[PDB]
């Protein structure tokens, strides 16, 4: 059953979080490519591992900038997390190293761009379109959830689409293993719940509110609540009121209702029946879930993929010299990376 | 409509995570 599935899955998961790989590659075994993407303390490049000619996702943080930023425990977190999980929809994390500047995560590369990308350009996505990819979060999030693990931080920027049009999670430097709560305000303003906001302390209902926001974008081609500053989404957050469309169906605004739940007594995804108050929603009604995760329904769109290592999906970013130091930066905080 | 409120807003692009 998906109890079983998810009692193996987590003995897996649970070797690798105790002993995790470390120190696996080095910087000089990839031909470096391309900037595919920019974060505040790094940049993802593509790049060709040389022995084999694969191409990867190669995540390069600045340590001295992650120190700054007060993000190495995070950093930490992220790469052990993500060195330990397995889940068709998350990307896989395929080496891992440091040296005297940087830290290096190379990941699997996910050719078809960002959902963001998508669903800026086209407006919005049809509600069975949109079906689609929340079916996959829906799923994921059961997966994460039961090792213990919290995302926070869904939104399209961090939604891959793969060569066959099914999502690939990345970006995993909120994603934090607790057993009861936490309380660090982090996450994207237009995804937090009302919980993170008024520092409540929280669990992994936060990410089951960030489902219900990202199906309503998708569906809406706008998040429920934006404004031009963060401060003010907030506000819009906490108050919870949400309008919808007039082309949302019945089913899909009673589904958002109960996910966009300001009181976590009564958000789906936090109850008795817990994931399946959510799986068995009318709106999910036409939703086979072991065919979603067998990769086997058909996608609704197909990225267009012009050859290997092709990033005609990617928008072009401001190439810099990855410079690294002939002296050892910050050394002991990242002893354990 | 909201659709063009959104489209005129300075949130259509990349959004940043916040720490
Ligand atoms: N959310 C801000 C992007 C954040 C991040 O982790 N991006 N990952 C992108 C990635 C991963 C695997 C892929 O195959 C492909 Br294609 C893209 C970041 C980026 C740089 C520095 C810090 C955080």
């Amino acid at each position: 059953s998906v109890k079983e599935f998810l009692a193996k899955a987590k003995e897996d998961f649970l070797k690798k979080w105790e002993s995790p790989a470390q120190n696996t590659a080095h910087l000089d075994q990839f031909e470096r490519i391309k900037t595919l993407g920019t974060g505040s303390f790094g940049r993802v490049m593509l790049v060709k591992h040389k022995e084999t000619g694969n191409h990867y996702a190669m995540k390069i943080l600045d340590k001295q900038k992650v120190v700054k930023l007060k993000q190495i425990e995070h950093t930490l977190n992220e790469k052990r997390i993500l060195q330990a999980v397995n889940f068709p929809f998350l990307v896989k994390l395929e080496f891992s190293f440091k040296d005297n500047s940087n830290l290096y995560m190379v990941m699997e590369y996910v050719p078809g761009g960002e959902m963001f990308s998508h669903l800026r350009r086209i407006g919005r996505f049809s509600e069975p379109h949109a079906r689609f990819y929340a079916a996959q979060i829906v799923l994921t999030f059961e997966y994460l959830h039961s090792l213990d693990l919290i995302y926070r931080d869904l939104k399209p920027e961090n939604l891959l689409i793969d060569q066959q049009g099914y999502i690939q999670v990345t970006d995993f430097g909120f994603a934090k293993r607790v057993k009861g709560r936490t309380w660090t305000l982090c996450g994207t303003p237009e995804y937090l719940a009302p919980e993170i906001i008024l520092s409540k302390g929280y669990n992994k209902a936060v990410d089951w509110w960030a489902l219900g926001v990202l199906i309503y974008e998708m569906a809406a081609g706008y998040p429920p609540f934006f404004a031009d500053q963060p401060i003010q989404i907030y506000e819009k957050i906490v108050s919870g009121k949400v309008r919808f469309p007039s082309h949302f169906s019945s089913d899909l605004k009673d589904l958002l209702r109960n996910l966009l739940q300001v009181d976590l007594t009564k958000r789906f995804g936090n109850l008795k029946n817990g994931v399946n108050d959510i799986k068995n929603h009318k709106w999910f009604a036409t939703t086979d879930w072991i065919a979603i995760y067998q990769r086997k329904v058909e996608a609704p769109f197909i990225p267009k993929f012009k050859g290997p290592g092709d990033t005609s999906n990617f928008d072009d970013y401001e190439e810099e010299e990855i410079r690294v130091s002939i002296n050892e930066k910050c050394g002991k905080e990242f002893s354990e990376f | 409509t909201t659709y063009a409120d959104f489209i005129a807003s300075g949130r259509t692009g990349r959004r940043n995570a916040i720490h």
